């Protein structure tokens, strides 16, 4: 869908069909696997490849391989990263405990840091962030 | 500040009454009219006869692009310059 | 002897999409020229 | 005969440079003389009929009491001219083709 | 980089499937017996989907759909696994449908 | 308008002719124009049709009883049928 | 007064291959009318 | 150059490459050099 | 780039473990606190993650 | 209602045409139209009866004495037997 | 080949499937392929049957414990019971 994932797609595509037969057949995929320290069994990489295989080939292709690559990339951009910053952790409550912050500056050691952040990010005047005002921290 | 001069100039002459700038889809962006009541009449109109020439002179060798076009009505010459970003608009009666 | 039990029928027909495409010589220039270019990707 | 002026109207356009090509296509689509060979012809008859009734349709819905006498279509290998004169009882799109790159 | 129609149909002599949703050895049958078609009688093309849909007839599928040209289009209804669209000779199109 | 082929019922020859002139008139590609041939009969009729629309195309297809339709307008063509 | 099929259709097949312009079944384009009606559009003031 | 082709390289590094990790520790000593060297010379 | 490319808690702990060594190869010669913010929530995310695929 | 072929007695019949149209009209589903075109009429006369909804099928069935029904209404194809 | 739901003997529906496929290979309309089965079927195994073969297909129906066959071959599904 985009343009950049087909560079990576090719790469990958690379990667795997490593011989250059233009399909991937199972010692290569296998061959994958082993590198990645995984040696399973000869009955459910069949069964794996025959859930990729549309065309019947015992071979999947670039097709197949970005078909596999979108379902399961769109099926399941800046929402999640800010979202799940901190506020992601409370899930629709806009109520971020001091106690979170304070254990963050405490495991990277930082050397000097006041918080005075939260003190003049604090938008509803209260003690606490909400979501749209956590943005508008970010 | 070479765009805004050009279009400085080429609204001065002697016949030109209109000069319009349209995206691919639609969005007329820097139309020059004291209204727009017509400047979306021109914006959804034209560019399917420019894409549509696109169409009469590729298929003939497809080596071969369209550059420009002109209709020349009685009071009115309609000449479009259409290309990939954009189509782009100049009315003038000589 | 034996007695009587009822069952029904899920018949499924085959399925079915929609086309729709527009064959001209410039549409199979480019597909042309891509599928050169595929192969020289492939060759190089 | 006027036939000899109307042949003569063609070397008068076709002597000029660059021109390669004249036709004459009516309103049905269907070129009456030609100078190209047969499939060129029926490609350009049915390509320039469909266009250019919407070019006109178009001009004609932009402003009421406004048509066209002219129209100018341009590649970079060369300019295909169309002109209609569309009238009752003839209408007669005729279309050069040229370029100023030859001879 | 090539400079005409000519050098195009020079080079241009494979037979890309366009877009295709049919397995391997359908694939195979359906294309071969196409570009057969296509180079048995490239003048008359309507005898070309005679032997086409009644190959395809016999031996395939009861109902069975070909259309061959040079520039056209369509937007058909068709049963899934059985549509083949083809480019033959660089120039002339084959669409195939159930 | 100009019919070379049919084996149909003229009085819905006529909606034929009707629902594809407006459609030519309408659009300015050729892609909707056979969607909109189908389309629009689609929902009056029956539920299925085909429906091609081109210059120097072949074709052979099964015939229906009374559903095939082989126009001719203005130098572009129409097939449709069930 | 015991079977039942439903109402079966029926299908045979034909085809089509479009080639040209003329008004009507007046006029073919595998023939030498093509001639003779350009001659009659050929001659009009 | 001597003042900044170093602070728009130096600027430019990439310190994390790519359990086993601890070779990215081992790596992550060679570059701090680098940045200790450089700002040396800016120095 | 460690956002990027981010039993599980091992894997977490060295990752953060990489994080602080960033931070000690700086100490050698305010960004930084968002910089930090943004990692251990994409960290959190991987987890999370996991945690729906296993259901 | 288009009735094809029957041997049986004609209020029954009556009872059968309505307890098929309300019932193709009261569901939306293939399967229920069968459903309760048995069950109602099931209920009503005799504990065995055995139906059929669809289009483009086919049956032979033995000759029920007095108790057999097709129907063909609105391309809805239906059969009763006993 | 392939079956759905069953509760026959395996070697009667064995019977059931080589008896069916060469007789819709024999014959090229199917109601007399659905009279043809089932009285060799009543000559084979057991004194009654009934039959139904065909597409775009819904029926509720009695079966006797023992005999129910849903086939679903050459997209032609044949279903019988007792």
């Amino acid at each position: 869908l985009t343009d950049e994932e087909m560079d990576m797609c090719r790469k990958a595509f690379a990667m795997f069909d490593k011989d250059g037969s233009g399909t991937i057949d199972t010692k290569e995929l296998r061959t994958a696997l082993s590198a990645l320290g995984q040696n399973p069994t000869e009955e459910d990489m069949f069964v794996m490849i025959s859930q990729v295989d549309q065309d019947g080939s015992r071979c999947i292709e670039f097709k197949e391989f970005v078909r596999v690559i979108q379902i399961n990339k769109q099926m399941s951009a800046d929402t999640l990263d800010a979202f799940v910053a901190l506020g992601g952790n409370l899930d629709k409550t806009g109520r971020i405990l001091v106690d979170k912050l304070r254990s963050i500056c405490e495991e990277f050691e930082l050397t000097v840091n006041v918080d005075r952040l939260v003190k003049d990010a604090d938008r509803d005047l209260n003690g606490f962030l909400s979501y749209d005002e956590f943005r508008a921290l970010l | 500040s070479d765009i805004e001069s050009t279009l400085t100039r080429i609204q001065g002459h002697k016949g030109v009454i209109g000069v319009i700038i349209v995206n691919n889809q639609g969005v007329p962006l820097r139309s020059t009219f004291e209204h727009d009541a017509m400047t979306k009449q021109y914006a959804d109109l034209v560019p399917g006869l420019a894409d549509l020439a696109r169409n009469l002179v590729r298929d003939l060798d497809p080596q071969n692009d369209l550059e420009f076009l002109r209709i020349r009505s009685h009071k009115h010459e309609i000449m479009v310059a259409a290309k990939d970003d954009f189509v782009l608009l100049v009315i003038q009666d000589p | 002897n034996y007695p009587l039990r009822d069952r029904e029928t899920f018949t499924e027909p085959p399925p079915t999409a929609t086309v729709s495409g527009a064959c001209t010589q410039w549409e199979i220039y480019d597909e042309y020229i891509k599928d050169l270019e595929r192969q020289r990707i492939d060759e190089a | 005969v006027d036939i000899a002026a109307v042949d003569e109207t063609f070397k008068r356009l076709q002597s000029h440079k660059g021109v390669l090509g004249i036709i004459v296509i009516n309103a049905e689509g269907i070129a009456i003389r030609t100078t190209f060979d047969n499939d060129l012809t029926v490609q350009y008859a049915a390509l320039v009929s469909h266009f250019t009734v919407k070019a006109r349709s178009a001009v004609r819905k932009l402003d009421g009491d406004n048509d066209l006498k002219f129209l100018r279509i341009r590649s970079k290998k060369h300019e295909i001219m169309i002109a209609p004169e569309f009238e009752r009882s003839h209408e007669y799109y005729l279309v050069v083709v040229q370029d100023p790159s030859r001879e | 980089q090539f400079e005409d129609m000519e050098a195009f149909l020079r080079v241009a002599k494979y037979t890309l499937v366009k877009f295709t949703d049919m397995h391997v050895e359908m694939k195979e049958e359906a294309m071969d017996i196409c570009i057969t078609a296509v180079e048995k009688y490239p003048n008359d093309a309507e005898k070309c989907t005679q032997m086409i849909k009644d190959q395809m007839d016999k031996k395939f599928g009861a109902p069975w759909h070909v259309v061959v040209g040079k520039g056209f289009s369509y937007e058909i209804t068709y049963e899934v696994r059985n549509l083949l669209y083809i480019y033959v000779g660089g120039r002339t199109a084959v669409l195939l449908w159930k | 308008a100009v019919i070379k082929n049919a084996d149909m019922s003229e009085e819905m020859q006529a909606d034929a002719v009707d629902c594809a002139t407006q459609a030519l008139e309408k659009y300015n590609i050729e892609k909707d124009i056979a969607a909109y041939i189908k389309k629009e009969f689609d929902r009056k009729h029956n539920p299925t049709w085909h429906c091609i629309v081109g210059r120097n195309f072949g074709s052979y297809v099964t015939h229906e009883t009374k559903h095939f339709i082989y126009f001719y307008l203005g130098q572009v063509a129409i097939l449709l049928f069930k | 007064h015991e079977a039942n099929t439903n109402a079966v259709i029926l299908v045979n097949k034909a085809m089509s291959h479009v080639e040209g312009g003329w008004p009507k079944d007046v006029d073919y384009t595998e023939a030498e009318h093509t001639i003779r009606y350009r001659k009659k559009v050929e001659k009009d003031e | 150059n001597r003042v900044d082709s170093n602070l728009g390289a130096i600027s430019s590094t990439l310190l994390v490459e790519l359990e086993g990790f601890v070779e990215q520790n081992r790596f992550q000593k060679k570059q701090a050099e680098l940045l200790a060297i450089r700002n040396e010379e800016v120095r | 780039m460690k956002r990027r490319l981010g039993t599980l808690e091992e894997i977490q702990a060295a990752i953060n473990q990489c994080a602080k060594k960033v931070l000690t190869i700086s100490k050698q010669l305010r960004r930084w606190v968002k910089a930090v913010l943004r990692l251990t929530g994409s960290v959190e995310g991987i987890k999370t993650q996991v945690g729906e695929y296993i259901r």
